[PDB]
């Protein structure tokens, strides 16, 4: 199976406030892994999955000063973007950035990922080939030319086809699953009866519902809050046909499609 | 393992 | 430019009256990254609210799920209502135990 590592950077400027609120959150196939959070009395990286408490204090504590360094870097940043966007002062901002690998089924690197957002909005991203950059904004391109005549992109493709690959393929080593769906329908009376396929304790959270031999309310997938998803999907129906309509659960983890019913 | 970005926005 | 968030509530468990569960009220898809969230029972702040940690999706809107402990009964109706600044007043959304 395929996997990855992401980093997500948040940087918060207040006009009450001083310096930023900066948070980064990493993640190991799509889990949080780790995290960093500037308004911590004593702020530090702490593990966030107990299989990375076998890292020692020598790794928390340089990736703590890492951290440190963002802050550094997104305040800055934050300063620059106000007067390239000619905002004043008395604001609330945010610089956000997503960096990380996408590695095969075979361990091996798929894509680099690098993107920064601006007040929401996309600002600067890495090309896929790790050489050029996207930049839509005119106050983006001041950005875009002032990276490529300082050579960036090639430190954050050496990053990324090193660093990240490197230290993912080991703690895929050191974290060595997934929760099937289980359904069941429920039943409504109403003007017509509703029928609800719910799907329950299932991870990771892709899935999909339908209703049938042809393929409606639904809900988008949510949190149980213990780690596992939760999602439904409902279908207006006449009374007494109720056994003709067949709900179909698709989930990576299931050998095959769920066929079920009402019972 | 966390990056460490290069020149300023 | 603000983006107004999307609110579910439910529980983690099947609801069956008496029984002691968990109340969720997930939301997500907003910026700015600042929220204010209550949970409710019969139109009253429930006090205790627990709060996941802030994050955000590949498309860069913040997401946070709230909770708090509550037992269903019969009678009693609880809700999330969310204050943001895309809205101008507070948004309401009642927990139906069939959705």
């Amino acid at each position: 199976g395929p996997h990855s590592m992401r980093y997500f950077e948040t940087a918060v400027s207040r006009p009450g406030l001083e310096e930023p609120r900066y948070i980064s959150v990493g993640y190991v196939d799509n889990k949080e892994f780790v995290r960093f959070d500037s308004d911590a009395e004593n702020p530090r990286y702490e593990p966030r999955a107990p299989w990375m408490e076998q890292e020692g204090p020598e790794y928390w504590e340089r990736e703590t000063q890492k951290a440190k360094g963002q802050e550094q870097w997104f305040r800055v940043s934050l300063r620059n973007l106000l007067g390239y966007y000619n905002q004043s002062a008395g604001g609330s901002h945010t610089l956000q950035q997503m960096s990380g690998c996408d590695l095969g089924s075979d361990w091996r690197l798929l894509r680099g990922y690098l993107q920064f957002a601006y007040e929401g909005r996309d600002y600067i991203a890495l090309n896929e080939d790790l050489k050029t950059w996207t930049a839509a904004d005119m106050a983006a391109q001041i950005t875009r030319r002032k990276w490529e005549q300082s050579g960036a992109a090639e430190h954050y493709k050496a990053y990324l086809e090193g660093e990240c690959v490197e230290w993912l393929h080991r703690y895929l080593k050191n974290g060595n699953r997934t929760d099937s769906p289980k359904a069941h329908v429920t039943h409504h009376p109403r003007s017509e009866v509703t029928l609800r396929c719910w799907a329950l304790g299932f991870y990771p959270a892709d899935i999909t519902l339908t209703w049938q031999g042809e393929e409606m309310e639904l809900v988008e997938t949510r949190p149980a809050g213990d780690g596992t998803f939760q999602k439904w999907a409902s279908v207006v129906v006449p009374l007494g046909k109720e056994q003709n309509y067949t709900c179909r659960v698709y989930h990576e983890g299931l050998p095959e499609p769920l066929t079920l019913r009402w019972e | 393992k966390a990056p460490s970005n290069f020149a300023t926005m | 430019i603000q983006k107004t968030p999307q609110i579910q509530v439910y529980s983690r468990h099947p609801p069956e009256n008496g029984k002691p569960n968990i109340l969720n009220c997930y939301v997500t898809q907003f910026h700015p990254p600042h929220i204010e969230i209550q949970m409710l029972k019969n139109g009253k702040k429930i006090p205790k609210v627990e709060m996941s940690d802030m994050s955000f999706s590949k498309d860069w809107s913040f997401y946070i799920l709230a909770h708090t402990e509550f037992t269903p009964t019969e009678t009693d109706t609880y809700a999330c209502r969310v204050k943001h600044d895309s809205m101008a007043e507070p948004k309401t959304v009642y927990w139906d135990r069939d959705m």
